């Protein structure tokens, strides 16, 4: 199951 | 900006025996960037129903893909894998060698 | 023994040819279980193993939703990276990510990881402690400053030490027959004359799982590692792997050569002869 928290470089 | 050329291996899933159903593989690896075209050839002509793995990559970040089709080898039929990539001036053809 | 779950993400911009493509694949050990491709006819999380196929539509819809959200996000990251490096609008660029976790014989976390590359080069990596970063260059130091301010590592550490492991554990239960068994290589040795004084001996290993293997030619019991052609380990297409190792030998000396095969699925290493 993938990480659900996202964020940009 | 990395540019790395594909390593190509063409091989069968099981040791080839004439008249026995099998799977022909072309494994392309070690390449960058990710766009690539891969064809499997039978007697010089493109094999129609060819499937492939989804794009993945190795520890050094270089990409790899498996292209494959079911086939039944015979004594005379010749198979090859043809690949094109930004690093190649012309599509590169690797012939299948049973060993 | 121990197991891993790893995700691999690739986002590729293509200015003037629509928005960047996003492709993800997931593995438990050496077994693919999922893929998502934004360019797929229907972009959805796709099962690739029987032991996630029995996960119901809710699990799949949630995975799909998260993949789409990730893909959009990675498109913003590509935009940001173009800016950091003062790169033109027109060129195509690649962002890769790998992350995952490993667990041990007791089902407990061993380690987690999360690394990023830009245009095929190391960009920024979460350090082994899961609390700090290593930036490869000046631009990556910007991302470091940004993630330090935002405490991004805390989010990543919580997932990697917690939910990543819970998933891995669940998948290991569901796919035990597949996942917790090694398959020994099937071997054979071939021979080809090369000239009036040399021949090639080729040592084959087929059908093995996991991918890790060592093939070594020896002469009189001693390694000839420096003189062997070793091919990269390659997928058979059925979830197993293949490799071969070849050595060119003086014709007539073949009886002194042995191929040594080491693999998890072997109780003892093999010694083979032509």
């Amino acid at each position: 199951g993938i990480l659900g928290f996202v964020f940009t470089l | 900006m990395i540019q790395r050329t594909p390593k190509i291996q063409v091989y069968s899933r099981h040791p080839a025996e004439n008249g026995k159903s099998n799977f022909l593989n072309c494994y392309v690896s070690g390449f960058h960037p990710s766009d690539i075209e891969v064809d499997l050839l039978k007697n010089g002509e493109r094999i129609e129903k060819v499937e492939h793995s989804d794009l993945s990559f190795s520890k050094d970040w270089s990409f790899y893909l498996l292209y494959y089709t079911e086939f039944t080898p015979t004594e005379k039929d010749e198979y090859a894998c043809r690949v094109n990539h930004v690093t190649l001036s012309q599509p590169k053809i690797v012939k299948w060698d049973r060993d | 023994m121990s197991h891993s779950m790893r995700y691999f993400y690739t986002a590729v911009s293509r200015p003037g040819r629509g928005e960047p493509r996003f492709i993800a694949v997931g593995y438990v050990d050496d077994t693919q279980f999922v893929q998502f491709d934004s360019d797929a006819a229907s972009p959805r999380g796709e099962p690739r193993a029987p032991w996630v196929e029995q996960e119901g539509p809710e699990y799949w819809d949630r995975e799909t939703q998260k993949y789409k959200r990730q893909a959009q996000t990675d498109r913003v990251s590509l935009r940001n990276l173009r800016g950091y490096y003062n790169q033109s609008e027109a060129g195509s660029h690649t962002l890769q990510r790998m992350y995952g976790c490993d667990l041990g014989p007791d089902g407990r976390l061993l380690r987690g990881y999360n690394q990023f590359a830009y245009d095929g080069k190391d960009y920024i990596a979460l350090n082994e402690d899961l609390r700090s970063w290593t930036a490869a260059d000046t631009a990556a130091q910007i991302t470091q400053r940004k993630w330090e301010a935002a405490r991004t590592a805390e989010q990543l550490r919580a997932y990697l030490e917690g939910t990543c492991v819970e998933w891995l554990r669940r998948y290991l239960e569901n796919g035990k027959k597949t996942l917790q068994r090694a398959e020994h290589p099937k071997t054979h040795v071939t021979h080809h004359p090369v000239s009036d004084h040399e021949a090639t001996l080729r040592c084959w290993a087929l059908g093995f799982y996991p991918a890790e293997i060592t093939l070594t030619w020896q002469r009189d019991g001693e390694d000839q590692t420096q003189d062997t052609e070793l091919v990269e380990t390659r997928p058979a297409g059925d979830g197993t792997f293949q490799k071969w190792a070849a050595v060119v030998v003086p014709s007539g000396e073949e009886q002194r050569y042995t191929c040594h095969v080491q693999h998890e699925g072997l109780p003892e290493p093999l010694t083979l002869r032509w």
